[PDB]
């Protein structure tokens, strides 16, 4: 817990503080929530609804978490070069919500409803 | 300059750092002196390159190089019993008094300064990485994320997709992973700050800003911890320490690198009140 990675860019730095800008204006942004706070606040909730928090792993910035049918879970929102991108995803984005609205028309149906404070 | 590993006695450890494992040998006489060996502990092309960084470097408050232990390699070097701030501080509380402490910060100042001559950046210098020879010496080591800037540029820009002690770093740093001269000052300016809390564990740097931050976790810590210097916040003054030692500290933690004082003047700041 001692130590961390630097910021490789003040373009990198430029893209999560305007991405935590971003999500500080959304109301489904729940910032240093755990995973197993995340997801008691989930469970109760209808299929679909989902989460955004920051992750608890060193090397990653924010993490998604979801109810699906089996219950709550999370997903990395891996991060390199300004791009954003899913753990098991190949398409990458250059804003944040920009890579949200996408899956919200994604044939997955995985989001749909968020869950805000 | 080459041991054998034959001849190594492998007594004991010695301290465990975020990269690698210090232990304490010896080389059926047991005439060999004591020396601490320094492994990789899982890399190996990173050891090598301290190794040249400590064989280049010749200065009294720096520890010295000694050989090396083919197989991987280990590193060897001369053995200081007192070990680290971080551990002869915590258990000499009441021997070491401001003059004693103030005596360290000199010391630290003019190795950190003949460090600098040669380019060289330390991007580690803490209380756990300067070693104690005895109450009036303290010796300079761990020389892993060193980086060497180049002759014609103002700073080096790091790519090596490591972790980097991030509660000792300035922003420069922090944003950008750039490294000045001034960055090793802002570091020095923490190090004083546990020198003079004698380590305590309560009162260091990364409790103390965890304090200031919030609740947080990830890699988001560095993002709130930049904002939190962008708001001013600095460690506090520690207990015991007079408004003139502090002044110093603050001039160490400048966000902009070219508004810190240099090694030189702190050097001739300590000096002044002793
Ligand atoms: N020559 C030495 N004499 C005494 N203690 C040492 C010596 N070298 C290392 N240590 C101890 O080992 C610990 C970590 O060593 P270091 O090489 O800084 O770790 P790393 O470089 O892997 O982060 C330090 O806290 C220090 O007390
Ligand atoms: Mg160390
Ligand atoms: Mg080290």
């Amino acid at each position: 817990s001692t130590h961390f990675r630097t910021f490789r860019s003040q373009a990198d730095f430029s893209s999560i503080t305007r991405a935590s800008s971003l999500l500080d204006a959304c109301g489904f942004y729940w910032g240093p929530l755990t995973v197993s706070a995340a997801h008691e606040k989930l469970k109760s909730e209808p299929e679909g609804t989902f989460l955004i928090r920051d992750s608890t792993q060193k090397n990653c910035f924010f993490a998604i978490s979801v109810k699906t049918a089996t219950g709550p879970t999370s997903i990395r929102i891996n991060f390199q070069t300004g791009r954003f991108s899913l753990d098991g995803s190949k398409e990458t984005f250059d804003c944040l919500f920009k890579l949200l609205e996408h899956y919200l028309s994604s044939p997955r149906k995985v989001l749909v409803t968020p869950l805000r404070k | 300059a080459h041991f054998e590993k034959r001849f190594l006695k492998r007594i004991r450890d010695l301290g465990e750092g975020h990269f690698g494992k210090v232990e304490l040998c010896r080389y059926g006489d047991n005439t060999g002196e004591q020396v601490a060996v320094k492994s990789l502990k899982p890399h190996i092309a990173d050891l090598k390159k301290e190794i040249e960084i400590l064989r280049n470097l010749y200065h009294e408050n720096i520890v010295k190089y000694k050989g090396i232990c083919t197989e991987g390699i280990k590193l060897i070097m001369e053995f200081l019993p007192s070990g680290s701030l971080k551990e002869y501080l915590p258990k000499n509380k009441n021997k070491i008094n401001l003059k004693q402490q103030l005596k360290y910060a000199v010391q630290i100042c003019k190795g950190m300064d003949y460090l600098g001559s040669r380019q060289y950046v330390h991007r580690d210098l803490a209380a756990r990485n300067v070693l104690v020879e005895s109450e009036h010496q303290v010796k300079i080591g761990d020389f892993g994320l060193t980086k060497a800037i180049e002759t014609d540029k103002e700073y080096y820009t790091v790519k090596d997709d490591r972790d980097s002690p991030v509660f000792w770093y300035a922003p420069e740093c922090l944003m950008q992973s750039k490294f000045y001269i001034a960055s090793d000052v802002w570091s020095f300016g923490v190090t004083l700050h546990e020198l003079l809390t004698y380590c305590d564990s309560d009162s260091s740097p990364m409790a103390l800003f965890l304090k200031m931050i919030g609740p947080t976790h990830g890699q988001m810590t560095v993002t709130r911890l930049v904002n939190t210097l962008k708001e001013g916040k600095r460690l506090p003054c520690p207990p015991n320490c007079p408004d003139e030692v502090y002044q110093l500290m603050r001039k160490c933690w400048e966000f902009q690198p070219s508004n810190r004082t240099s090694f030189q003047n702190l050097i001739e700041g300590f000096e002044a009140l002793l």
